[PDB]
This record gives C-alpha cells, sequence and structure tokens, in this order.
RNA sequence: GGUUUCUCUUCAGAUCGCAUAAAUCUUUCGCCUUUUACUAAAGAUUUCCGUGGAGAGGAACAACCCAAUUUUUUGAGGCCUUGC
C-alpha cells in the first residue's frame, strides 16, 4: 500500500543532503515576519500592500477631529508596516484583522564545513566568551578531614558510552531541518501535492531581479493567500468510488501495461 | 456558543508550610512556557494564541512533590516577558514571595532580566535562577561540552554582578552549589539541579552520597580516578571539570545518540542508561524521541521544586516581609501584627492586585493573595479603594462574594473556603473596585489600613486619542474603557478638557492590544483612534533674571519666588525615595548637604516636594530677617504648598507635569492675622507666583526617551546604525554576544521618534533583528518653546532646531489653547 | 514523608506496644529516630478520658529509638517554637 | 553514615541509659559506641525486669539486641538537618 | 519483578492494610517507598482489641506490614506494566 | 494472547491535508455591441482529490546489585495463673 515510511537517521541525513538545492536554509521563523499569512489577511483587509507581497481588491470601499493636522505632532511618519504590526492601535475601523506579532526567536544554526571537525566544537562564527566579573564569593564549603567517604562501585552514568559519534553532527543536524527531513517515519503522499518550489517564492525581499520576474513572485503569493483563506473543510463527505464499481461489473478487465503503451491506447480511443 | 484529591488540594493548602508561591521569569523566548507546558504534560497526562506573545499573566496553581516524595502546593505566577507588559509582572510581584528568572543559555541575560532583577531585588523577593534551553548549547550552537560550561559560567556571573549593584547585602550569591540554579530545557523535560542529578547517581549506582557528591560538582573541582576524592586540581593532563565529566559529557552523549543514531546504537545506550522503552516509541520522531528520553531519565521535574522549597520563605516567613511595605500602617499595635502571623484568624484580609475578565460578561473576578485569616462563600465583605485612607468612609464600598475559586491555569476550580497564604478568585467584588484593592471584614468592627498601590517599573509615555463614531454611543465606550482600566495595570485614562478621551501605555504593542479588547470585546462599537504622541514634561534651564509676586485676590499677600534648575541627580534621587520627604529636618538636611553641598539654611528652608510625595519638584524658603514671622509664615505655608503642587501638576505651557525644578521663595508679605482671606485667596494666587517664576525665566520642554536593546547578526549592524539615524536615535553600545552568532546593540531613541521603529528595523533587516525597546531617559528638546520667530509648516515635519515650538503649539491646539 | 515531620511533636508506636511522644529531630535509612523532650506511655493515648488521660507516664528526655523497634508514627502536636 | 549515629559517637564520655530488647536498663558511662550501635559502657547500675538493681563496673552491649538509649540533655542545641 | 514498584503506585488510593501485630489500618496512601515504608492520610486504625482511632496522617514502617486489601476496581493488569 | 496486509459496515473536520482544485447562488466592480464564455474581491453553500476514528471478517508471520548473624522480607505463634 505503500503508506508510511520509517527510515533510519543516515538515510535521511543522506536524502537532506541530495535534496540542498530545492531547499529553503532559514532555520527560524524570523524571515517571515510580515511575509506571512497573517500579515498578508491583515494587509488584504486593511487594503494595503507590503513592499514586496502581494496586493489585492479592496475588501470593502465625513470630517474628524483627531485628523486635524494643527494638533498633530510628526517625528516619524506612520508607515504601512506598522499599521499591519499592531492593526487594533494604528488603524481605525479594523474589521476581519488577524494579529501578527510573535518573537520566533532567531535561529542560530552552525553548517559546518568539514568531515574533521567533531559535530562539537567551537565554530569561528561563534563569539568567544570569557567570563569577567566581580570575586567569587564564600558557599559552607564542607572542608574534608571530617569523615566520610563513597562505598566504591557508583559512577558516572555512561562510561563505556562515547560522548560523540559519527553520526552525532548529522543527527543533531536532523533537528534543525525542513519538513520532510526532520522525522525518520512517515506517511506516504501524492506526487501531485508536492510543491517543490513552495519555499522559492515565499522569499522575503530579493532585490536584483528584472521586474518581471518580480510580480512573478507576488502573484505567487497572491495565490498561496487566497487558498488559505478558503480552506472550507470538506463540509460534507461521500465516500463513492468509481473504479471500483467499474472493476467489479464484468464489462472491465484488469490488467497491467507500459505507461507509454497505455497513453497512445487512450489518444485513439479519444480519436 | 478533579473529584479525587481537590479534597487533597484543600488538605496542602489548610497546612501553610507546603505551599510556596514562585514565578518565572527571564528575557523574551528563553523558554519558561514550554518549561511550564512539558511540567504540565507530566502532572495531567490528561490573542496570545495568534500572536504567540504573552501579555497577560496566568496564575496557576498546582500540587508537586519534591526529591523526597513529600508534596507541596505551589502558587505560580506566569508572567509575560515582554518589556512592555512588565506591569503585570509587578502584580505578581506583589503577590508572591519569591521569584524565578530563567535565562535562555543560548541568549545570555537580555535587557528584561535585568530590569526583572532590579525590580525583584528592590521588592525584597527571593531571587534563584532556572537557565533554560540547555539544548540549544548543543544541537543548535554545537559547542563542546567544555565550552558551555564555560558559558554557563558566564550566565551566573553575569546575574550575581546585577544582584550585587542592587543588594545592600550580599547574603545571596547564586550558586548551583548553593542550590540557587536549574540547568533545564522544558522543550525536553529536562530539568536539574546539580544536587538532583546527584539523586540519578546514586539511586541508579550504589550508596553513594546525595549531597556530598553534589556540592563538589561545579566549580573548577577536578576528578582523579586514583584518589576516588574530588579534589582541587592537581591533574595536569587535562580532565574536564567535574560538572562536565558527570554532567554536561553524558548530557550530550544521551542527546547525541538520539539525534545523531536512533537505530544504530540508541538502543544499547539505553540499556546503560537504563531505560526501557516499546518498539512503538522508539519508531517516533527525533524530537519526541528526545523528550520522550529524557523523560524516563530526568525524572518529574524536581529541581524547581527543591529551590523553590529551600528558598523561598513561604507565607508563615510571608507576612513580616510582605507586611512592612505593603500595608500603610506597617504594624504596630494590632494589624501589622494579625498580617503577621498569618494563620486564619480574626479580621480576614485579602490583597487584590489583579482583575482576571470573564469574557461573556461585563463583571470579572479578582484575584489576590489572602493575607490573613480567610474568606468564605456569601460573606459579606469590605472593599478598600486605593484612595480610601483611615476616615474616607465614601470609597469603601461592600458587597459579597458569588463564588470562590481556585485558579489552575485556564481553570476554575469552585471551593467554599479559601485560607490565608493562598491566592483566590473572588466574584462578586468587582464593580466596586478599580486596579488596586484590599478586600476587609465586612460590616464588622475592627478597623484597616490599604496596602500602598502598585508600584511600577516603567513610566506610561505614549498617548492616545479615542472617540467613537457615533457620540449617541458615547457612554458605551465609556464602560468598555472603564474594564479596560480594571484589565489592565498601568494603562492610564483622562478626559482632557476638549472632550478627548485619552489612554496612556507604553508602548505600541501593548496598546495595539489595548485596543484590540476595547473594539472587540468590551464594546462592539466602532472607534475613531488618533496618532500616537508621547507626552511632555516641562523645565527650566537656568535662574530666572525677576521674581513676580502676586498680591492675592484680596489684595493682602504678595509671594516673591524665583525658580532655577536642579543638578540632574536631584530630581532622580528625589524620585526613587533616597532623599524622601518623611526624615526630620535635621535628617534631609544633612542628605541634602552632604550629598550636594547643599546650604545648611537652605536644607532648614525646605518645604516640600511638589507634586507628587515624591516628586522632582522642590520648595524652599529663604527670607531671614522677614522670615522669622514664622507663626503667620506657617499658617499661610501649607496652603502655597498645596498651590505649589497643584500648579506643577498642571503646567503653564502644555499644561503638563514639571519637572527638575527648585522654586524658592525670597519675600513673605502676609496680612496681619490673615484671617479666611488668607486661606482661600493664597492657593490661587501661588499657582499664579509658580508660573509667572518659571515662564519669565526660562522654560524648555522635556521629551521622553527609550532605551533600546537590538539582537542581529554581524552583517546588518550597519542597518541597525542607518534606522537610528534617519529617527534621530544615536547608539550607545556595540558588542557581540559570548557564545553565540548575534551582536547585541545598544542604543536611545527619542520617544516620538519610536512610533514604528520596530518594525522598521525589523524589514530592513529580512527579520533578523529584533529590538525591544523601554522608556528610560528624560531629555531636553533642542529648541526653544517660546519662540514666535519661527513658523510652522502645518504639516511637514520641522528641523530640530525649532521642534519645541511645534510641538508646543501643537499640543496646546489639542487642548489648552 | 519524613522530612515534613521533621521538628513536629509526634506519637511513635513501638513493637511491644509502648507509646513514645516527642518532638521528632531526627532520622536514617534504618529509621533510627531522634526524639527531643520525650516521654512514654504504656495505658493509653488519651482521647479526652473523662477519668484521666495520662497513666504510667515517665519522663525520659532526649532518646534515640533504633528503627528496629519501631513500627508507626502520627504526627501529634505542632512543633515547640524554642 | 546515619545522623542519628554522629549524635550517639557525641555522648561517648557521657553518662547514658540503655534499655535492652529484654528490657534491662544499664546506666553509666558511655566509652565507646560502635557504628552498629554496640556499646561499651562503665561504672554501671542495672534495674531488671523485677526492678531489682546491681552494680557492674565494665559492660559491652551488642547494638542489635539494644532497643533504645537516652542520651544526656547537653546534646540537645545538628539542628541544620 | 519488583513488586514495591507496584505499590509505589497507589497514591490516592485508599486501603485496608494488616499488621504482623494484628492491627488494622484503612487509609488513602500518599506514598509508599523502597522500603515498603508506606503512609497515609484519613487513617482509620484499629489496633487489635480495640476500638478504632482517626489520624489524619500515618506512617508505618514497612516490614511491619502482613499485607495490603486492595480496592476491588484496582485494575491490577495495567499496574503491573512497567 | 502478539505482529503484518485484504474486505465490509459505521462515525467525524473549529484552525488542516505543514497541500489546494472545480461548481451553485447572492452582491458590487471590469470587459461590453446580444447569450454564453468571462474580469476580481466579499458572503453563503456544495462536489472532488486525500485523511482520521470505531467495529467486524478473512489472510500471512512469530508462537502455545540491595531476603544469610547489628535494623526493611520476621524466632514467631500459642496457652495459663495472679491483682480492684
Ligand atoms: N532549540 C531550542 N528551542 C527551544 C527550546 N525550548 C523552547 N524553544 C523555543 O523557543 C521559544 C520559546 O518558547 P516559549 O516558551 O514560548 O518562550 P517564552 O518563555 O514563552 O517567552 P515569552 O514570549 O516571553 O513568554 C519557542 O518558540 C520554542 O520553540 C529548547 O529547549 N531548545
Ligand atoms: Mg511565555
Amino acid at each position: 500500500t505503500y503508506q508510511r515510511w520509517q527510515f533510519t537517521l543516515p538515510m535521511m541525513s543522506t536524502l537532506y543532503r541530495l535534496a540542498n538545492q530545492l531547499l529553503t536554509d532559514l532555520v527560524d521563523d524570523n524571515y517571515f515576519y510580515l511575509f506571512d499569512l497573517k500579515a498578508f489577511f491583515t494587509s488584504k483587509a486593511l487594503n494595503m500592500a507590503i513592499p514586496g507581497g502581494p496586493k489585492f481588491e479592496p475588501l470593502v470601499r465625513d470630517w474628524n477631529e483627531f485628523n486635524d493636522i494643527n494638533k498633530i505632532i510628526i517625528r516619524q511618519p506612520i508607515r504601512t508596516e506598522y499599521k499591519i504590526a499592531f492593526p487594533y492601535l494604528y488603524n481605525n475601523l479594523p474589521h476581519h484583522v488577524h494579529l501578527t506579532w510573535y518573537h520566533t526567536p532567531n535561529v542560530v544554526f552552525i553548517k559546518t564545513e568539514d568531515p574533521d571537525l567533531p559535530a562539537f566544537y567551537f565554530d569561528p562564527l561563534i563569539n568567544p566568551i570569557s567570563h569577567r566579573h566581580s570575586v567569587k564569593s564564600q558557599e559552607p564549603l564542607p572542608d574534608d578531614d571530617e569523615e566520610f567517604e563513597l562505598p566504591e562501585f557508583v559512577e558516572p552514568f555512561l562510561k563505556d558510552t562515547p560522548l560523540y559519534t559519527d553520526n552525532t553532527a548529522n543527527g543533531i543536524a536532523l533537528l534543525w531541518a525542513p519538513r520532510p527531513f526532520n522525522l525518520r517515519s512517515g506517511r506516504t503522499r501524492r506526487a501531485l501535492d508536492i510543491p517543490l518550489v513552495k519555499n522559492w517564492y515565499r522569499e522575503h525581499c530579493p532585490a536584483g531581479q528584472p521586474v518581471k520576474v518580480r510580480v512573478s513572485y507576488q502573484k505567487l503569493l497572491k495565490y498561496y493567500v487566497l487558498n488559505a483563506l478558503k480552506h472550507r473543510p470538506p463540509k460534507a463527505q461521500k465516500k463513492r468510488y468509481l473504479f471500483r464499481s467499474f472493476k467489479a461489473t464484468k464489462f472491465f478487465q484488469s490488467t497491467k501495461l507500459d505507461w507509454v503503451e497505455v497513453g497512445l491506447q487512450v489518444c485513439r480511443q479519444g480519436y | 456558543t478533579t473529584v479525587y484529591e481537590m479534597d487533597f488540594l484543600a488538605d496542602l493548602m489548610d497546612n501553610s508550610e507546603l505551599i510556596r508561591n514562585v514565578t518565572l521569569c527571564g528575557h523574551l523566548h528563553h523558554g519558561k512556557t514550554c518549561f511550564v507546558d512539558c511540567l504540565i504534560e507530566q502532572t495531567h497526562p490528561e490573542t496570545e494564541q495568534e500572536r504567540g506573545v504573552g501579555i497577560k499573566s496566568t496564575p496557576v496553581t498546582v500540587v508537586l512533590p519534591d526529591t523526597k516524595g513529600k508534596s507541596y502546593l505551589f502558587n505560580i505566577m506566569d508572567t509575560p516577558g515582554h518589556v512592555n507588559f512588565s506591569d503585570e509582572v509587578t502584580a505578581g510581584l506583589r503577590i508572591s514571595d519569591g521569584v524565578v528568572l530563567f535565562i535562555d543559555a543560548a541568549e545570555g541575560v537580555m535587557l528584561n532580566t535585568e530590569r526583572l532583577i532590579k525590580h525583584a531585588v528592590q521588592e525584597r523577593l527571593a531571587v534563584t535562577v532556572c537557565i533554560n534551553k540547555i539544548d540549544r548549547l548543543i544541537l543548535e550552537l554545537k559547542l563542546p561540552p567544555t565550552d558551555a560550561y564555560y558559558k554557563l559560567r558566564h550566565i551566573v556571573d553575569e546575574v550575581n554582578g546585577l544582584i550585587s549593584m542592587y543588594s545592600t547585602d550580599e547574603n545571596l550569591i547564586l550558586s548551583p552549589l548553593l542550590g540557587n540554579v536549574c540547568f533545564s530545557s522544558s522543550q525536553y523535560s529536562i530539568c536539574f539541579t546539580l544536587g538532583s542529578f546527584a539523586k540519578i547517581y546514586a539511586d541508579t549506582f550504589g550508596d553513594i552520597n546525595y549531597q556530598e557528591f553534589a556540592k563538589r560538582l561545579w566549580g573548577d573541582i577536578y576528578f582523579n580516578p586514583k584518589t576516588r576524592k574530588f579534589t582541587k586540581k592537581a591533574p595536569t593532563s587535562s580532565s574536564q571539570r567535574s560538572f562536565v565529566e558527570f554532567i554536561l559529557e553524558p548530557l550530550y552523549k544521551i542527546l547525541a545518540q538520539v539525534v545523531g543514531d536512533v537505530d544504530t546504537s540508541l538502543p544499547r545506550t539505553l540499556d546503560e542508561l537504563g531505560i526501557h522503552l516499546t518498539k512503538e516509541e522508539l519508531k517516533l520522531n527525533i524530537r519526541p524521541l528526545l523528550r520522550l528520553v529524557c523523560k524516563k531519565f530526568f525524572g518529574e521535574f524536581t529541581g524547581f521544586v527543591d529551590m523553590c522549597v529551600q528558598h523561598i520563605p513561604s507565607p508563615k516567613v510571608g507576612a513580616k516581609p510582605k507586611i512592612e511595605h505593603t500595608y500603610t500602617g506597617g504594624v504596630d499595635s494590632d494589624l501589622g501584627e494579625a498580617m503577621s502571623d498569618c494563620d486564619p484568624d480574626g479580621p480576614l484580609m485579602c490583597h487584590t492586585t489583579k482583575m482576571y475578565s470573564t469574557d461573556d460578561g461585563v463583571q470579572f473576578h479578582a484575584f489576590g493573595r489572602v493575607l490573613s485569616g480567610t474568606i468564605h462563600a456569601g460573606q459579606p465583605v469590605k472593599v478598600l479603594g486605593e484612595n480610601y485612607t483611615l476616615e474616607d468612609e465614601e470609597d469603601s464600598q461592600i458587597c459579597t462574594v458569588g463564588r470562590l475559586w481556585i485558579s489552575v491555569a485556564r481553570y476554575h476550580i469552585e471551593v467554599n473556603r479559601v485560607p490565608a497564604g493562598n491566592w483566590v478568585l473572588i466574584e462578586g467584588v468587582d464593580q466596586p473596585i478599580v486596579k488596586t484593592a484590599t478586600i476587609t471584614e465586612p460590616r464588622g468592627n475592627e478597623e484597616a489600613q490599604i496596602f500602598r498601590p502598585l508600584k511600577f517599573n516603567t513610566t506610561s509615555v505614549i498617548k492616545i486619542a479615542v472617540e467613537p463614531v457615533n457620540p449617541s454611543e458615547l457612554p458605551k465606550m465609556l464602560d468598555g474603557l472603564r474594564k479596560v482600566n480594571k484589565s489592565y495595570p498601568s494603562l492610564t485614562t483622562k478626559v482632557e478638557e476638549s472632550g478627548e478621551h485619552v489612554i496612556l501605555g507604553t508602548g505600541e504593542l501593548y496598546l495595539d492590544c489595548v485596543m484590540h479588547d476595547l473594539r472587540k470585546m468590551y464594546s462592539e462599537i466602532d472607534i475613531k483612534v488618533a496618532d500616537p504622541v508621547v507626552t511632555f514634561c516641562e523645565t527650566v534651564v537656568e535662574t530666572s533674571s525677576l521674581k513676580c509676586f502676586a498680591e492675592t485676590p484680596n489684595k493682602k499677600n504678595k509671594i516673591t519666588m524665583i525658580a532655577e534648575p536642579l543638578e540632574k541627580g536631584l530630581a532622580e534621587d528625589i524620585e526613587n525615595e533616597v532623599v524622601q520627604i518623611t526624615w526630620n529636618r535635621k535628617k534631609l538636611g544633612e542628605f541634602f548637604q552632604t550629598k550636594y553641598d547643599w546650604d545648611l539654611l537652605a536644607a532648614r528652608s525646605i518645604w516640600a516636594f511638589g507634586p507628587d510625595a515624591t516628586g522632582p519638584n522642590i520648595l524652599v524658603d529663604d527670607t531671614l530677617p522677614s522670615e522669622v514671622d514664622k507663626a503667620l509664615l506657617g499658617s499661610v505655608k501649607d496652603s502655597i504648598v498645596q498651590g505649589f503642587q497643584w500648579g506643577t501638576r498642571e503646567g503653564p505651557l502644555c499644561d503638563e507635569l514639571i519637572r527638575n525644578v527648585k522654586f524658592k521663595i525670597l519675600d513673605a508679605v502676609v496680612a496681619q492675622e490673615p484671617l479666611h482671606r488668607g486661606g482661600g485667596q493664597i492657593i490661587p494666587t501661588a499657582r499664579r507666583v509658580v508660573y509667572s517664576a518659571f515662564l519669565m525665566a526660562t522654560p524648555r520642554l522635556m521629551e521622553p526617551y527609550y532605551f533600546v536593546e537590538v539582537q542581529a547578526p554581524a552583517d546588518c549592524v550597519s542597518a541597525v546604525y542607518t534606522v537610528l539615524a534617519r529617527r534621530r536615535g544615536h547608539v550607545t553600545q556595540d558588542a557581540p554576544i559570548p557564545g553565540s552568532p548575534l551582536y547585541t546593540i545598544k542604543a536611545f531613541i527619542p520617544a516620538i521618534d519610536s512610533f514604528g521603529f520596530e518594525t522598521d528595523l525589523r524589514t530592513h533587516t529580512q527579520g533578523q533583528a529584533f529590538s525591544l525597546s523601554v522608556f528610560h531617559h528624560w531629555q531636553i528638546v533642542p529648541g526653544d518653546p517660546l519662540d514666535k520667530s519661527i513658523v510652522i509648516r502645518p504639516l511637514e515635519p520641522q528641523p530640530a532646531p525649532h521642534l519645541a515650538r511645534e510641538f508646543m503649539i501643537k499640543t496646546r491646539r489639542r487642548k489648552g489653547l | 514523608k519524613m522530612l515534613q515531620h521533621i521538628d513536629y511533636r509526634m506519637r511513635c508506636i513501638l513493637q511491644d506496644g509502648r507509646i513514645f511522644i516527642g518532638t521528632f529531630k531526627a532520622f536514617d535509612k534504618h529509621m533510627n529516630l531522634i526524639l527531643c523532650d520525650c516521654d512514654e506511655f504504656r495505658k493509653i493515648k488519651p482521647k479526652n478520658s473523662k477519668q484521666a488521660e495520662r497513666e504510667e507516664k515517665r519522663v525520659l528526655g532526649l532518646v534515640l529509638l533504633r528503627g528496629e523497634n519501631l513500627v508507626s508514627m502520627t504526627v501529634e502536636g505542632p512543633p515547640p517554637k524554642d | 553514615i546515619g545522623v542519628p549515629i554522629k549524635v550517639l559517637h557525641e555522648a561517648e564520655g557521657h553518662i547514658v541509659t540503655c534499655e535492652t530488647n529484654t528490657g534491662e536498663v544499664y546506666r553509666g558511662k558511655l566509652i565507646e559506641a560502635e557504628d552498629n550501635m554496640n556499646c561499651q559502657m562503665s561504672n554501671i547500675t542495672v534495674t531488671y525486669r523485677d526492678g531489682r538493681v546491681a552494680q557492674l563496673e565494665q559492660v559491652y552491649i551488642r547494638g542489635s539486641k539494644i532497643r533504645f538509649l537516652i542520651l544526656p540533655d547537653m546534646l540537645k542545641n545538628m539542628l541544620k538537618s | 519483578m519488583k513488586l514495591v514498584r507496584f505499590l509505589m503506585k497507589l497514591s490516592h488510593e485508599t486501603v485496608t492494610i494488616e499488621l504482623k501485630n494484628g492491627t488494622q489500618v484503612h487509609g488513602t496512601i500518599t506514598g509508599v517507598d523502597v522500603s515498603m515504608n508506606t503512609h497515609l492520610k484519613a487513617v482509620k486504625m484499629t489496633l487489635k482489641n480495640r476500638e478504632p482511632v482517626q489520624l489524619e496522617t500515618l506512617s508505618i514502617r514497612g516490614n511491619n506490614i502482613r499485607y495490603f486489601i486492595l480496592p476491588d476496581s484496582l485494575p491490577l493488569d495495567t499496574l503491573l506494566v512497567d
């Protein structure tokens, strides 16, 4: 039935490495701050655009006091990213507004370069420590000479076990991977539902790109968001089957052919 | 659109030595919440949501066992970690007895940890630290175990620096050796103390002593296998400090096998560890696997418990530390003693420092820590507002108690009665309270005093006007506003003369959710909102040339008064209460004379601190031959003080608070036996006098500034600088974070220019930088507020040389006119 | 479970059936107990016996009891403050 | 090593009372106390189950066969535990 | 295998325990430790040839236990899994 | 009593299927010569590709450190006489 795969870590790491050209290098969720779906929803509803995100039909379409200019202090002028970040504050008459604003702590991840280099070493890209401060202070330190001594045997929890293994670094890196690579087992999926390039168009602010393609990125986001907005559950369900009905009836027979051969047969039949 | 043990719960509640109140805190995203989540998972295998940022604090009461199997009752306040919401943390801190601060291992100590340590120490609470997210030193930073030890020690050192900064006595310094420190990872349900980790060694192995081991693990102690005894280093060879040898190395090995292998060798490692897993469990995805395995290895969640039980005093100790600061009487003859014993008895007492809402209805249940005695359902109770004093019967309402509840996280346990030391929700005492309130024996003789109302770490600065779309809906909106005043602690509202309804907040995020609450829940009415603007304060930069002296409305009294600036430190000290008014002239003068070279005579001449009991302004009388008509002077002096207070509360320029100014009297003319004439006429006159001195010689505006901490990669530091340049900011300090590939930027930025700052920063860096900002510092606005030669273009932003004029005029146009 | 009751006044029952009441100050692996201001009772543990509450009471003082001969313990009264 | 045991060793050189498993009561100076509660004493007064007394110069009682010991109150003042 | 582990799982159950000295104990288990030392609450304890006494708390040295009578409801097959 | 894949019946989508189609109706826009075919946002509804849960049936693959003399795995159990 070819559902539910379960692999070893080694398999996963090998597959990951094979896949690298198609894969996003963002380990945190911070890249996508106002480039996520929540922001797009907000943006839609307020009829705003975030500089390189999607535009939209406006959701729908008299003099006032606060508005008056003379009473307004302007140091910095209220940009649309603020309106989306804090849409119940900087924005009158919000409707259908979602709340962006979460802290996805910054992901600090060191790509390893070379096989040597044990999976746990201080990479040059860290920042050296150098604990420096006041005097240490004092603590009821129970000077020896008193008495006492271990009855012997007990030892640190894992002693024969080494700290690290040839797979250790790879195993750790499997922890910070995009979705299909972080798991040993899973359920099999149809090939159609595997959109290899989704994370390419979700990229945040490219620049150096000919106008034409930047528009295409904007349009792909528009499709993305609309699908997410539109996503009713099935809402009602029937398990009716077609090929099982056809196959149970004597007018159909079954076999196995070369795909190519079937294709040819279908074209002839259609003609 | 818990039956069996609650009895058990009640038993625990009764005892008062099995219960403790503790607080989790630390910098944004260091894993406080996942720790609690994972704890709850073990315990019960049975706007915030959408944002992912904690905003409102949550009270959780739970029954937890220590390493010896003794159960306790814990009252845990889970506060928010965003710096804009520190208001709720102060609420928590008033209620509780100690505090747990956990700093994410990979981040280090950050802005809000520093502020919270300061604050909790000043609140006389007991301080412990859980370092969370130790997994990030292994799985993410991939440090060597040796280096992770260094990093951990650095954290400890930094916190000790901070703590020593604000505590007169080093009674407490934190070292896992003393039992003040967790090393944990809530995500993977690993949580231990140096001691409780030793328990693991003993219980798997033989008789070896639990405590003698533990005390010798942390801190440049090495272990010679030949000796069989731990030693100050004598092995030149290079053997990892014993924390590494016995803890971090095997912790790494456990994690490494599970992430790294999990198929090839993981099972045997588990046999060595003594962990049996089933086939199902071993087929799991790696992060859940890690959590599983560590749950088996590392126990229930002991360390938090032991730390709290040993170092937090408990309520029984409770009141005496608590009674001192909180209670206006401060104890002496009756009630202070009563509070201190804490036995349910006598008057009963309560302190309300929160109002947790109910979504469905207008009414909300109040929350507080029962100080003495006990509350029962339906008992009539007497409310004390913060305003009410000893003989102010008017403000003290009474009502009954609908239901009592004990709060698990977002569950409401009904109960019949609640004893002293415990936290409780009270239904029915809602309508008559606003923010802080105390609950007392109702219409029963005794007498009462109210606990000091909440002091906050921050100052509210950002001002928003609010107005409903249809004027006929106004009262609904007003009702809504009342509700949010109860809901949020520092959220301050006011209606200013134009009819403009104003909300003062701490910053953008805060205010956004205040608006959210208001529009979405408390009133369905469509609401207009004005652009964010800050408050300003008013000051003087030089001694007045000449002094205007106002005859009273009755032409009977004259007051000659000048004004000049205070040396910065004075005002800052005045407010902190270090120099505060209560001490006898002898003491006060000694302080000022000693610290600022104040004149003895001038010291003697000090009357009052103006607007607030602790306020920036000072009032002083110096006219020696004429002064020595003190009796007459005395008669009027208090009315002058009241005029002063009122005049500095209210503003000659922008109708704002006057800051950092000394007012000094040179000539007292008072009618012989001033009568009602003097009594009534002088106050209005005095306000005039104050203004006249101020304006004549020599006003300026004060803009509030924020302190900004930015976390960011090396590549984007320049971008941060650029942003601050755009907003008139200026940077203080730019330095890499020890042990982690990021830089920290500290900077300042004017409040007005702070609007949208965060978001522009983050946008220009592609969400790599992140900025926190908190009010920190007031500072004079560059221009001259009073200069009619300056022509203001109506919409175009002005240059700095005359911002003062722009701000002044527009603010006056907004209301003062 | 033992450390909780430490410092409290405790009613301890011996294997012969004696009643030792003292201040529970220390224990160990074997349940050897340290009992301060300890008295021994034989005839009764009073629940307000109208005739008398106390017969064959003996003042002992500072007592170390061996755990071998201990059966059980209940809380008798709170810790003396001293 | 147990906390009560340390307190027992502290009573060495003091006058102590010992009851055995058989209820004989021995009062005198504790010379030596071993880890297992083995007790060497001197200049004893023994009070039997019938009430009668006797006098002994030197005794040694096995730890297991001790029901309990009474120690001076001089010791009461190990409050850490 | 080690059946004390099984007993350690019975916190918050109510049981009747018969002692070696004949005493009968009915109460709610707060804790069993590795030595089978058992701690209870809301305890009605009947020494052989007395009327019951009620104790809020009672702590039994493990060795003095003869046997536990368990709740009829108890799902043993669950508890015997490790 | 355990493990694995076939079949049937029953039930369930409040953030999911870390994916994203088509259709109906009711509105404003945009093509505009008429109708289809269409523009692009909202709302109310369905159909389809997958999916979970429960039961029953059939098949295949295995299979009927810490109790040894000083404490915590008992030397305890039982009987009778005397005393207000
Ligand atoms: N690498 C790693 N990440 C963690 C760990 N624990 C938590 N995190 C992540 O760090 C973030 C912190 O989790 P939270 O518990 O929500 O943080 P917080 O303490 O609630 O911070 P507040 O917003 O102030 O409440 C989450 O997004 C987690 O996914 C950990 O042990 N290791
Ligand atoms: Mg949180």
